[PDB]
């Protein structure tokens, strides 16, 4: 208590970027 | 004793992260109390710097999207990597977790808070031997990773 949204949005977003900058083999 | 290498794997990633740019920190316990952590660390580095370039092009640099407090970093942690491998495992997916736990670090000591990197250390050691490790030992091991860095 707490987080913000706004905060909690920018992991989502942190996140989905970092996924699709992945290369599988590394 | 297997967790135990993963341990020490993120203690020295994390100890030449922060080694170069010039904060030090150690959290080994090889002694006192071309090692696997050693020959690790120079793969996870070769293929994070492929990553960073990569991410670096297309989107703003991680640390700014961390916000960044004592209260905050667990959630950060929690939120970031359980996104990155909700719908599985792979040897890049391991190298992005390593390089966002990096940034992390390098993060918390720009904030001046600097305990938190040991958090950081143990929260990414918990993680590679409750939710990597069977993965890993499936996929040839730290050897066959290393072995891509030749």
């Amino acid at each position: 208590e707490y987080i913000k949204d706004c905060v909690f949005k920018d992991w989502e977003e942190l996140g989905e970027e970092i996924r699709l900058k992945v290369f599988v083999l590394g | 004793r297997s967790g135990y290498d993963n341990r020490e794997i993120v203690m020295k990633y994390i100890h030449y992260k922060l080694s170069q740019r010039g904060y030090e920190w150690d959290a080994g316990d090889d002694a006192e109390e071309g090692t696997e952590s050693e020959v690790v660390h120079l793969a996870l580095r070769q293929a994070g710097d492929d990553f960073s370039r990569r991410y670096r092009r297309d989107f703003a640099e991680m640390s700014s999207q961390l916000h960044l407090t004592p209260f905050t970093a667990r959630g950060c942690f929690a939120t970031v990597v359980e996104e990155l491998f909700r719908d599985g495992v792979n040897w890049g997916r391991i190298v992005a977790f390593f390089e966002f736990g990096g940034v992390m670090c390098v993060e918390s000591v720009n904030r001046e808070m600097s305990p938190l990197v040991d958090n950081i250390a143990l929260w990414m050691t918990e993680y590679l031997n409750r939710h990597l490790h069977t993965w890993i030992q499936d996929n040839g091991g730290w050897d066959a990773f290393v072995e891509l860095y030749g």
